[PDB]
């Protein structure tokens, strides 16, 4: 997966959890 | 914590500890079989950033 | 950019350094039997192709200040003050030999001799004292001990302190604080220090820090000056790219 | 994709931006104690270098990688700490501040100077169409 | 290649930065002890001179070479370092910091003035290209 | 202990320290800022023509 | 063929 | 050759010693 | 022709 | 779909 790069495929959901779990 | 901000807090800290220790000393002078307190400092690991 | 920014940055976060370490000297102005870094900056010329124009800065600890220091009369027989130019030897960390001078030398409950919790070492490994007796130091390092209860003439020597001499050029402060011989004195002198007989110790005196305060003082002063210089340079390479990248347009 | 310059252009401005996203970070956590692991922050430094696959020596930038700096963690003495060591110690981010001040303005600068580049190559691309009216 | 006030100004600027760069040398290193060679920093010039070409005293600037000062370094008392003379003292540098930021402000201002000076000439001659309409 | 009163623990070098570099990490923080926005007029006169 | 570009690769360091 | 000239051969390599062997 | 600019040049010197 | 925008998205919030 190149950035920049044009894919079929949705990118995944990003997540910034404060703690560990 | 630039690391000069904190190295000076640190003594600061110690000082006012010694500080804290004279008080007492001096504080205790009319007690009955007092031992007098001696405070002790050393120095923590020093960083190594470039070796010789 | 003009990499004119990255010289003055260097010299601002070495300044940063030189700071960090005369506040650690500064901190530690009460410790028994401390040792000042010495800080200084040196300067390293980018070799290559035109004009040698950029040195770069470095700061630089060239080892540590040897000279002695305060020595406060508590009237302690286990406290004890070295000769200038000479070292305690102690057991370090990982099972080898350091040297210092701290002379706050404390006694266990099992009765071994102990300096900030490393063992101290006499002419023959550790030192190991009788359990809960007085002990007096002489000024070549004797150790008489005394059992409570037993009348004063049963004094008698137990073991002799392991004292040495180390210049300020053969020895590079480990990063525990603990002093070691450097890799060229090493190879001349042996592996282990041997004792020296001509020094002598005093018993009732403790060293305290030799940290200069002038110096300190002084040094605060030039590396904020020198900061603030760097940061003008900073700034002007700044304005002057941000002037020069208009060429680039039409 | 972007023509040429276009895409050389595109590749340097991405990899400023970046540059200065990362400078950005490292500023906003020179203090910080801890992180949801409970691992000290560590410096992030991005690796610029070209790509010119196609048989060429210069195509322009693009970051390799994102890396955590290698330079000792400042410790610090505290006992209290849930986060100290068997020694009392607690191992805080090793952030040059004056030099992610520095990485930001001159981050900042080539980007502009990259946006200038951009905007002149249009330019020319544009008066070309009026070749000979 | 570079034509007439392109390479005059370019030759400028590039000077400029040069003298930049050697008072920004001058200004960090104004403590340091010991180069690496244990010799002592001595503070470094540049040299101006007019490009002229052969028969043309109307040309940029060129720094034909960056010397070092010859002035006497100052001397410090210090006879346990290790770099000290017999007599015990020790060489630093002859560095003047006023006048390092002195000449610090004043490439700035002619590096300005020849962007400015480039800027315009470029102007000029891309209306120039417009010749007739 | 009967007799006395137990005060504050707060510790005054801690906080003047925490607040000073609190002030000199915020000045930085507003530098930044300015940094990027000054940015982001050129990219936007990017889309002209 | 590159490195870190800015601090990281613009002060002295020992050598490998 | 002259500073911003064109050379046939790459400059050397740059290289900073902080103390000479 | 030409010597150092700025500094070295802008300073009163004794004859030589 | 989305959310507010600006500030009160890009703040770590507890999560639920």
């Amino acid at each position: 997966g190149v950035p920049g790069a044009l894919s079929n495929q949705p990118a995944p959901p990003n997540e910034a959890p404060i703690a560990t779990p | 914590m630039i690391s000069s901000l904190w190295i000076a807090k640190t003594g600061l800290d110690a000082q006012q500890t010694n500080m804290d220790v004279i008080a007492n000393n001096l504080a205790n002078v009319s007690t009955n079989g007092f031992k007098r307190q001696r405070a002790v400092f050393e120095d923590l690991l020093y960083q190594t950033i470039r070796q010789p | 950019m003009d990499h004119a920014i990255y010289t003055a940055m260097g010299a601002a976060s070495q300044t940063l350094n030189q700071q960090a370490v005369t506040a650690s000297n500064l901190a530690n102005a009460s410790t028994p039997g401390f040792r000042a870094q010495l800080n200084a900056l040196r300067a390293v010329p980018v070799d290559g192709l035109s004009l040698a124009t950029r040195t770069l800065v470095t700061a630089s600890t060239p080892g540590a200040d040897m000279t002695p220091g305060q020595l406060d009369y508590t009237s302690r027989p286990l406290d004890v003050a070295l000769q200038q130019d000479g070292w305690l030897v102690v057991q370090a960390a990982d099972g080898a030999e350091g040297y210092t001078r701290n002379g706050n030398i404390q006694v266990g409950p099992t009765g071994q001799l102990t300096i900030q919790g490393h063992p101290v070492i006499g002419e023959g490994g550790p030192i190991t004292v009788p359990e809960g007796s007085e002990i007096t130091i002489a000024a070549d390092g004797t150790i008489s001990a005394l059992n409570p209860g037993d009348p004063p003439n049963t004094v008698a020597p137990v073991g002799r302190l392991k004292l040495v001499k180390a210049e300020g050029n053969e020895v590079q402060r480990s990063d525990d604080g603990l002093f070691r011989l450097t890799a060229e004195a090493q190879a001349e002198r042996g592996a282990v220090l041997a004792a020296d007989p001509s020094i002598r110790i005093m018993s009732g005196v403790l060293e305290g820090s030799n940290v200069k305060p002038v110096e300190a003082m002084t040094d605060m002063i030039a590396n904020a000056r020198r900061f603030e210089m760097q940061m003008k340079v900073i700034t002007s390479v700044d304005e002057n790219e941000g002037r020069a990248n208009q060429l680039l347009s039409m | 994709a972007l023509l040429n310059i276009f895409d050389i252009a595109g590749s340097a401005l991405a990899a400023q931006s970046k540059r200065l996203n990362v400078a950005a970070s490292n500023l906003a956590n020179a203090d910080s104690v801890t992180g949801p692991d409970g691992q000290p922050y560590r410096a992030k430094q991005v690796v610029f270098q070209v790509d010119a696959a196609p048989g060429q020596a210069t195509g322009g930038v693009k970051v390799a990688s994102v890396i955590e700096s290698q330079a000792p963690e400042k410790l610090v003495y505290e006992p209290g700490n849930p986060l100290a060591d068997a020694n009392g110690y607690v191992k805080m981010p090793n952030v040059d501040v004056v030099g992610e001040m520095v990485n930001t303005m001159s981050a900042s600068r080539s980007y502009q100077a990259n946006i200038e580049v951009l905007n002149t190559v249009k330019s020319m691309m544009l008066k070309t169409l009026t070749l000979g009216q």
